[PDB]
């Protein structure tokens, strides 16, 4: 629209999903570890 | 036994599915639908 | 050398768990 | 020429424009 | 219109399918698919 | 506020200039479906063939084709 | 050279063989 | 604020950046094509092209462009067997070091394009407000589509101007690439028939042309217009999505079950093969004759060329590894070295005795040997116990015919037992095993891996397609329902 | 108590024994058992 | 509307029915007891599953010539 | 009547009976 | 597959936890 | 396919447990649930006859 | 439509027959859905009937035999039969549907009529939901047990030898699918498959924990120890106590939900993202992709005897598993192992 | 030092960027 991008978005990520996401890596290493050692 | 769980599956994913089909609209497409939901609040957050 | 990727993986799954319990965002009722 | 597998297929294209010719007789006669 | 009761009506039906439901049970005792 | 005027995108303006125009009630979608019908079934010929559930005098549908 | 010893042949080693899905109407 | 799964909404509607990113995910997918050629160039080895084929090493790029013609080397070798003398331009590193510089200049052109997205290009005159003419956008592109494959099928794989395509014999054997050319008859329908690339791909461009030609020209109904929401750019994502999961699906049923766009020169043997014992039969049947003209089993066995015994070997299907079995499969097996020969097992009275060959299911199968007419003779006893079928007491003798042991018969039982079982997985072969520090469990071929990776990315891409029709279709009703 | 044993179940006219799909399973079931404490058995029925 | 609360408490509807639910009843027992599904569905009958040239379970081992092969097999 | 209630319910329930007639033939074939 | 294996595993921590703990600490400097 | 009707109400054919079976110049009976088996578990077998389950229960003769 | 004159048509006419309140709703779905699951339902009903497996499998699978619901079933065709469509007019059967009953034709007729009845009735959910106006998230929720039976049902036998190694439908053969993929496939080991199995008791117990907790932190709205009495079709307040349920899960689990929103969305989401790894993992064993071996612990137990654990121990089942099950499961490898050669512990 | 000096080097690219990311993340969230 004018000089500056008018679809400027902010993002956002409450503790809640970083301790989803966390709980989301670490399980996945827990999980395949054992298989990518093998 | 098997049956339960598949159902309880069923179920989860039904229900799940049901109220997310039916959430009212307070906010926009720039934020995540649960931001409509205020903890506490009276209002029913969706269309049974 | 196995056992100490494991050991490190299990408890760091349960660091998580501990700061997700004593650690949320604390509800507001408003 | 005409193998009796290619025979059977297109009778089988038949029978299928038979089933959707049904199908509107079904959505026209309510 | 209503002549028959409802209740009636589940209960003979309810009745056949019982009877039904005793009588599969019964046949897997007795001739074909019975261990004998 | 009017765009970066460009001598090579006033050159593509023309192929997207006419955005959101129609032709009024159905136009060529009956053509479109004689379309869809007709690939349904060579998509089906090739699939039988594939499947060798259709056979031909010509295809051997197998690896001795290379042959 | 025949036919018939090449299915006797393979029938010991794999029964999956073609020629044993193949034209064994009077097997 | 946006959610993490939003982020790449902020391009739907800004074309300038939606053509920045198109060009920058363009410029990782060829520097990945660059970089993955140099990677397997580097861990390559062309010295025994008919003992440790190039499906052996886990290389996956390198069929790709090997089946279109590119088999010199910089390096001084063709991986079909030849030296290179002029290699050209366009070796394996020269592809390489194309799609790296091709990906620097798209990361280039994806910048100019991130900076100046305010194009007024993309600026529908009527309104001012941006847009795309998606019905015209589709017809100049099925246009260029078209034109793009009439000219692969007619100029490249037809060798008029292009090398052609690989070809190679049903029983791969030898293997070239060479011009083919097209096949307008059924026998064009005939997936093993390298005919049907040109030909197909001809009419296919034509017509690409011709429906180009139609969508620039006829505009999309009203009724259309609205029913399949043809101004989204979220509805031609989703139909292109389905047509790509459906290309997914046609590309690993294509490998899987063996094509003439899948050599198994490039892409090993499959399953089926081993299955249905095709390697087998072209093996014994290339022994009937020439036995039927004397020269008998202790010769001619040398006449079998030493690549159908080796296709002839259950380590070689794609159908026999594992999920988390990672890398080449000569880090499974080791690399063969050389074919031992046809072992033949005999009985003490004078019948023959075959040893039954692996089924593709079992990881573990028993040691058999039957005879001619289909009763079990001899094996190698689980219990030994109360029994009378064991080698030691049958009286089994193994020979072998026109391998790295030619005439030799052993008839102690130890060494009978392992020739029996190696015997058990087809062919039996030499591996040297300490050169890439072997485990010794079997392996899965690029073909094995690249219906994997291919069916479940199909079948996530169906999830998307389903998900993004969903968005389409319910566009209105995403933040929720209207209350009232 | 166990589950059901529809071992032979279906026989013919003529007495033979059909397999069944519980047939199969009882197939893979003895499969199951032996290979089960290999060593730990002394006596062919498995009453401990 | 009939909300199914006078449509199977009637006695118009309980007349007409008790011909046809036992009507129907029968005709499935005859379809049984004629031999009609062994017939039209394929299952050999109980005494006739191994004939005197095979005493085993049957093959098909082929595909193209599965209907003659399986015609032989079968119990005529 | 007539309806497409009317048909969708027979299609489950006239082979069902049939069906139930069928099966208690067979419960008591010997044999 | 000894060595590979960690440093795979100890990627697929790092990164993931890497992206995720950008966007959790740009959310909470916005109070 | 034959027309004939089904078994019903007419009693049973065979509840013995037993068939007889007729061979080179030996008649014996046969366990009615036993399957024959085409592994000649000797040079000289004529007939062999195992249970379904497992092939320690068998029967054979020799020539 | 949309400020236009816009004269009516068929379509237009048909679309508002098809769409509108019924005793149930047909749509265009309904043009696919109805007949295909109605054949589909009917087809597996008469297989388990009538229609014979001796010739397939060598088994018994219908009622006419013997087999009661746990044990009957629609077979899948022969080995022989591979990858074949069965169609009743195709080169197996020619036309004759008595012969293409016991040629297996049957399993086929039932899986490519199920496929279609399933994508009617997502269809249907799709449909259903546009003309209620609410999202589409019933659809997106189906996607998964669509997803399952086509790695299952089409895409592992796809991979395999053919439609002789997918499920028959029927209890006890699906029962015999289940113990092929231990002994074979160990598809317990598989983590795709235990990601499916956390998935799907994850789901039943936020079903569960979501019922108790929804049923036991109500308001009163009493006046009656009933307490579903208590619940009106149409207002505007919450049925149970959010800011309870919310502090007692907290006390009890350390954390606990405090947006509805999520929670139905977390109760969509466990078992959607669980039966797509199960998938995802079928498919992966379509090409004999196993997570069988761990290659460590499988050459340290081959050069220890010392070594033996609860995996070893189940490698060892699945080798009986396979080797007790190949001769009768699989009769077109002709597998005639004796007695002699099987796998055996000590008595037993 | 082959794959043991390639975790090393890929650990020193990865855990410094990924703090510098964080930080400067961080700023630029706010204003
Ligand atoms: C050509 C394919 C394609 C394209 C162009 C898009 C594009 C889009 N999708 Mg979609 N999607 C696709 C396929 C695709 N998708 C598939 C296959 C699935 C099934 C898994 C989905 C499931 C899906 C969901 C559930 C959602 C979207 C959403 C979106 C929108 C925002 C995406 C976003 O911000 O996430 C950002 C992603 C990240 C921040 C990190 C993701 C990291 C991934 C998971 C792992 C790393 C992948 C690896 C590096 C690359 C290999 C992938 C490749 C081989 C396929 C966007 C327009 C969102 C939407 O609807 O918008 C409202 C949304 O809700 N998609
Ligand atoms: C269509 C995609 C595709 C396919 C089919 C293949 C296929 C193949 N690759 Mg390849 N690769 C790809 C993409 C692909 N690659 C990409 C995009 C890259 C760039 C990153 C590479 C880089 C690469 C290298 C460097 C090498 C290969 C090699 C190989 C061959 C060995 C088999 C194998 O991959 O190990 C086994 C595969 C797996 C074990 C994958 C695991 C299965 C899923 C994805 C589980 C992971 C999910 C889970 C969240 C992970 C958590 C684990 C964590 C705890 C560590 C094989 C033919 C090797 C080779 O032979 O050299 C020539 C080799 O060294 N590839
Ligand atoms: C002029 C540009 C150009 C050229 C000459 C090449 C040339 C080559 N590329 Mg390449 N590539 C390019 C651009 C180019 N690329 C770009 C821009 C990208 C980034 C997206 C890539 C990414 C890429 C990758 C990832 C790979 C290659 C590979 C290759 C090599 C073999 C190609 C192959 O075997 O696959 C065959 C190509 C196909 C099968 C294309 C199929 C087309 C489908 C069917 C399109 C159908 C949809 C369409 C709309 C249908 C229209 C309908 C019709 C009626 C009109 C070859 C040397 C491969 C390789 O071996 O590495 C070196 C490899 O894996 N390239
Ligand atoms: C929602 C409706 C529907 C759908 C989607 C299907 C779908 C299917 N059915 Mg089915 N069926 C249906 C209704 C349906 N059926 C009904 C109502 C009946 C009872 C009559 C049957 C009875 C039935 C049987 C007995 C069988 C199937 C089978 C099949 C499968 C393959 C059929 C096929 O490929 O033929 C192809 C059909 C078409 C391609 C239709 C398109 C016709 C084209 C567009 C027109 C060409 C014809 C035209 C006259 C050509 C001449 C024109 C000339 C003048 C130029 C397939 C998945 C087979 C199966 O189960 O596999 C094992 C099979 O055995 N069906
Ligand atoms: C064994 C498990 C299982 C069964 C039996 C099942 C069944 C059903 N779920 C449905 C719905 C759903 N499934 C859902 C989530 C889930 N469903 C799950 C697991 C199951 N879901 C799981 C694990 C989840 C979690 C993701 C959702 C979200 C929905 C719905 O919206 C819907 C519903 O409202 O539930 C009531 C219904 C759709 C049926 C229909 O009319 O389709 C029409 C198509 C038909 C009938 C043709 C299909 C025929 C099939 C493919 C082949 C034939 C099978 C034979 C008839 C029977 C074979 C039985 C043997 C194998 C033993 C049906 C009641
Ligand atoms: C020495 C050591 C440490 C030993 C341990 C070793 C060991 C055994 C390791 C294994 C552990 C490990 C992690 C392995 C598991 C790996 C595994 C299979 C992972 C699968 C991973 C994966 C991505 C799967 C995808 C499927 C998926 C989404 C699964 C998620 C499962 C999951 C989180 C389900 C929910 C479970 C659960 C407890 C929920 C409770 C929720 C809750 C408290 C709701 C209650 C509640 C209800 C209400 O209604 C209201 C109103 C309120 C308010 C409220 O609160
Ligand atoms: C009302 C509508 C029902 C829709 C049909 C579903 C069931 C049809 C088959 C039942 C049948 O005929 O069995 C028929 C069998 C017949 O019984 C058997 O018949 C043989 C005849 O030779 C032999 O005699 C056997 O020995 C004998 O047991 O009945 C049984 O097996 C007894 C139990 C049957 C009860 C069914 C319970 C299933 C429960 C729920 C259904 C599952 C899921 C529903 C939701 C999804
Ligand atoms: C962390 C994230 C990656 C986890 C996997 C790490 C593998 C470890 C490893 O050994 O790698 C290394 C392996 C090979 O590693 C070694 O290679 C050597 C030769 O170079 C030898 O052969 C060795 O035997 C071998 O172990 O190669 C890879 O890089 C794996 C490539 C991964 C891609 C495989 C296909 C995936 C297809 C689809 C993926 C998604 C599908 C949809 C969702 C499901
Ligand atoms: C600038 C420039 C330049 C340069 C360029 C370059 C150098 C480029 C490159 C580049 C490159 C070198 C690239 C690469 C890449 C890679 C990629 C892009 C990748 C990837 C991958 C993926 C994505 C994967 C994934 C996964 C995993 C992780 C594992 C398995 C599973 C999956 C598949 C998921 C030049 C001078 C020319 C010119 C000027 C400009
Ligand atoms: C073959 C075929 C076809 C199709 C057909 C159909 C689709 C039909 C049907 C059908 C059906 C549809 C059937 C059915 C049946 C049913 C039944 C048989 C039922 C049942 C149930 C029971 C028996 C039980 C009951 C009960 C009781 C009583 C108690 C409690 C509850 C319960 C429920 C459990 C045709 C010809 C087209 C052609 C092609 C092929
Ligand atoms: C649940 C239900 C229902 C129902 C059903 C049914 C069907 C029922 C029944 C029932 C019954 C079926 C009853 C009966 C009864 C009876 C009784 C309970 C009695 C008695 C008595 C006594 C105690 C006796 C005595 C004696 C002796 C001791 C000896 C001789 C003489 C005499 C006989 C006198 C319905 C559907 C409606 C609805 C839903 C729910
Ligand atoms: O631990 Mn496990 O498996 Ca119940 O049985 Mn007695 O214990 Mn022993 O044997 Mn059998
Ligand atoms: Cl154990
Ligand atoms: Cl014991
Ligand atoms: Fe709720
Ligand atoms: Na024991």
């Amino acid at each position: 629209m004018a000089r500056p991008n008018p679809n400027k978005q902010v993002v956002e990520l409450n503790r809640s999903s970083l301790y989803w996401g966390l709980l989301l890596i670490f399980v996945l290493a827990v999980l395949f570890s054992s298989y990518i050692f093998n | 036994g098997v049956a339960g769980v598949f159902g309880g599956s069923l179920f989860s994913a039904m229900h799940g599915s049901l109220v997310t089909s039916s959430l009212i609209r307070e906010t926009t497409e720039n934020e995540s639908a649960n931001a409509g939901y205020k903890f506490g609040q009276e209002e029913e957050t969706y269309n049974i | 050398m196995e056992a100490l990727v494991y050991t490190f993986l299990l408890i760091g799954t349960l660091g998580i768990i501990f700061f997700s319990i004593f650690f949320r965002e604390p509800p507001r009722i408003a | 020429s005409v193998t009796p597998s290619l025979k059977n297929f297109l009778l089988s294209l038949v029978a299928g424009a038979v089933v959707l010719a049904a199908i509107a007789g079904a959505v026209t006669a309510v | 219109i209503g002549r028959i009761p409802l209740w009636l009506v589940g209960t003979v039906v309810g009745l056949l399918a019982i009877g039904l439901l005793a009588i599969f049970f019964y046949g897997s005792y007795v001739g074909l698919g019975s261990s004998l | 506020e009017p765009g970066i005027v460009t001598p090579l995108g006033t050159l593509l303006r023309p192929l997207n200039s006419e955005a959101g125009k129609v032709l009024p009630g159905w136009g060529t979608t009956v053509l479109m479906a004689v379309a869809i019908l007709l690939f349904a079934v060579f998509l089906l010929i090739i699939l039988e063939i594939y499947n060798s559930s259709l056979i031909l005098d010509g295809v051997t549908n197998s690896w001795e084709s290379l042959a | 050279q025949r036919v018939r010893t090449v299915l006797d042949m393979d029938d010991p080693a794999k029964e999956e063989t073609v020629k044993e899905l193949r034209k064994d109407i009077n097997n | 604020g946006l959610p993490w799964y939003r982020v790449h909404t902020v391009v739907i509607n800004d074309p300038g950046r939606l053509i920045s990113v198109h060009l920058m995910h363009t410029a990782l997918v060829a520097g990945w094509a660059g970089a993955m050629t140099l990677f397997e160039i580097a861990v390559f080895d062309p010295s025994d092209p008919v003992l440790n084929p190039m499906w052996r090493q886990g290389m996956f790029v390198l069929p790709f462009l090997t089946r279109l013609g590119v088999t010199q080397s910089w390096g001084g070798w063709t991986i079909s067997g030849e030296t290179s003398s002029n290699p050209g331009i366009w070796s394996y590193e020269g592809a390489a070091a194309s799609h790296i510089v091709l990906s620097g200049l798209l990361f280039l052109a994806s910048v100019w394009h991130w900076v100046y997205w305010d194009l007024e290009l993309f600026r529908d005159p009527r309104t001012g407000k941006t847009a795309l003419d998606l019905p015209k956008i589709f017809g100049i592109h099925l246009f260029l589509a078209g034109l793009l494959c009439f000219g692969f099928g007619a100029f490249h794989v037809t060798g008029v101007f292009g090398p052609g395509i690989w070809v190679s014999d049903p029983y791969g054997l030898t293997g070239s690439v060479q011009p083919v050319a097209p096949s307008w008859g059924a026998e064009g329908f005939d997936p093993y028939n390298p005919g049907g690339v040109p030909a197909h791909h001809i009419a296919a461009g034509i017509l690409g042309v011709l429906a180009g030609l139609f969508h620039l020209c006829v505009r999309p109904s009203i009724r259309l217009y609205f029913g399949l929401s043809m101004g989204s750019i979220e509805s031609v994502l989703s139909s292109s999505i389905a047509a790509v999961f459906w290309a997914a699906f046609v590309v690993a049923g294509t490998m899987w079950y063996g094509s003439a766009a899948t050599p198994i020169e490039l892409f090993g043997p499959t399953r089926y093969q081993w299955d249905q014992g095709f390697f087998q039969q072209e093996i014994q049947k290339r022994v009937a004759q020439s036995t039927s003209e004397g020269l008998s089993v202790s010769e001619a066995w040398a006449k079998i060329p030493e690549k159908l015994a080796f296709y002839d070997y259950i380590g070689n299907n794609p159908a026999k590894g594992g999920l988390f079995r990672t890398g080449a499969m000569n880090s499974g097996d080791g690399i063969a070295v050389g074919w031992l020969g046809h072992a033949s097992f005999k009985d003490q009275e004078g019948r023959e005795l075959f040893v039954r060959r692996m089924p593709t299911f079992f990881e573990t199968f028993p040691v058999v040997l039957i005879d001619k007419d289909g009763v079990v003779r001899a094996d190698v006893p689980f219990r030994k116990a109360e029994s009378k079928y064991s080698i030691e007491q049958v009286g089994v003798s193994v020979t072998f015919y026109g391998g790295e042991l030619n005439g030799l018969t052993f008839t102690d039982p130890s060494t009978v037992k392992k020739y029996a079982r190696k015997a058990q997985l087809g062919e039996i072969f030499e591996f040297d095993r300490s050169t890439l520090q072997s485990d010794g469990v079997f392996r899965s071929s690029p073909r094995g891996w690249f219906t994997f990776g291919h069916l479940s990315f199909a079948l996530l891409f169906f999830f998307g397609h389903i998900w993004h029709g969903s968005r389409t279709i319910f566009r209105d009703v995403f933040a929720g329902i209207d209350e009232d | 108590l166990n589950g059901f044993n529809f071992n032979q179940s279906v026989v013919d006219s003529n007495g033979r024994v059909l397999n069944t799909w519980a047939d199969i399973i009882n197939r893979a079931n003895l499969g199951m058992e032996v290979m089960h404490e290999r060593n730990a058995h002394n006596f062919p029925l498995d009453l401990a | 509307e009939r909300p199914f609360s006078d449509i199977l408490t009637s006695i118009r509807y309980w007349v007409i029915h008790s011909i046809t639910v036992p009507s129907l009843f029968i005709a499935g027992w005859l379809f049984v007891s004629t031999g009609l599904a062994y017939d039209v569905f394929g299952s050999p009958r109980p005494n006739e599953y191994f004939t005197e040239d095979r005493q085993d379970a049957p093959l098909i081992t082929d595909r193209f010539n599965a209907l003659e092969q399986v015609k032989k097999l079968s119990a005529q | 009547i007539f309806t497409v209630r009317w048909l969708a319910i027979h299609a489950i329930a006239v082979p069902t009976i049939f069906f139930l007639g069928a099966i208690t033939a067979m419960q008591f074939i010997q044999r | 597959v000894n060595i590979l294996g960690l440093t795979a595993t100890a990627l697929f921590i790092i990164i993931p936890t890497s992206f995720l703990l950008i966007l959790y600490v740009k959310t909470a400097a916005s109070e | 396919a034959y027309g004939e009707g089904a078994n019903v109400f007419g009693r049973v054919t065979n509840k013995s447990g037993f068939v007889p079976y007729a061979g080179d110049s030996f008649a014996l009976l046969l366990p009615s649930k036993w399957n024959p088996s085409d592994e000649k578990e000797v040079d000289s077998i004529v007939l062999r006859y195992a249970d379904n389950f497992d092939a320690v229960n068998n029967v054979y003769v020799i020539a | 439509i949309g400020t236009y004159q816009e004269k009516r048509t068929w379509f237009d006419d048909a679309d508002d027959w098809l769409r509108q309140d019924r005793f149930v709703f047909v749509g265009w779905s309904g043009l696919l859905l109805l007949p295909c699951a109605y054949f589909a339902v009917g087809g597996w009903l008469t297989g388990c009937t009538f229609v014979t497996s001796w010739y397939t499998h060598g088994l018994a699978s219908s009622y006419i035999e013997g087999c009661n619901f746990l044990t009957a079933a629609v077979s899948t065709p022969a080995n022989s039969l591979g990858h074949s469509l069965l169609f009743v007019w195709g080169p197996e059967a020619q036309g004759d549907l008595t012969r293409w009953f016991q040629l297996g034709g049957l399993w086929a007729f039932v899986a490519l009529h199920g496929a279609f009845g399933l994508i009617g009735f997502m269809l249907r959910q799709f449909e259903i939901a546009r003309s209620v106006n609410l999202r589409p998230y019933n659809a997106i929720a189906f996607s998964a047990p669509i997803a399952v039976f086509v790695s299952v049902f089409l895409i592992y036998p796809l991979g395999q030898s053919g439609w002789f190694f997918a499920p028959s439908f029927g209890v006890a053969s699906i029962f015999r699918f289940i113990l092929f993929f231990q002994g074979f496939h160990n598809w317990t080991l598989n983590p795709f498959h235990m990601m499916g199995v956390a998935g799907v008791l994850g789901a039943a117990l936020l079903c569960a924990i979501h019922g108790a907790t929804v049923e036991n932190t109500l308001f009163e709205d009493g006046d009656g120890a009933n307490t579903f009495r208590a619940f009106n079709p149409t207002q505007a307040e919450e049925t149970y106590s959010m800011v309870t349920a919310n502090r007692f899960w907290s006390q009890i689990f350390g954390v606990a939900f405090s947006n509805k929103r999520w929670l139905h969305f977390f109760m969509l989401f466990v078992p959607v993202t669980g039966l797509w790894m199960s998938a995802l993992g079928v498919v992966g064993l379509a090409l004999n992709l196993r997570a069988y071996d761990f290659v460590s612990q499988e050459i340290r137990a081959a050069e220890d005897p010392e070594f033996e654990t609860f995996y070893t121990k189940n490698i060892l089942l699945n080798e009986g598993i396979r080797a007790w099950m190949a001769a009768q499961d699989q009769p077109h490898e002709k597998l005639t192992l004796p007695e002699e050669v099987l796998p055996r512990g000590n008595a037993l």
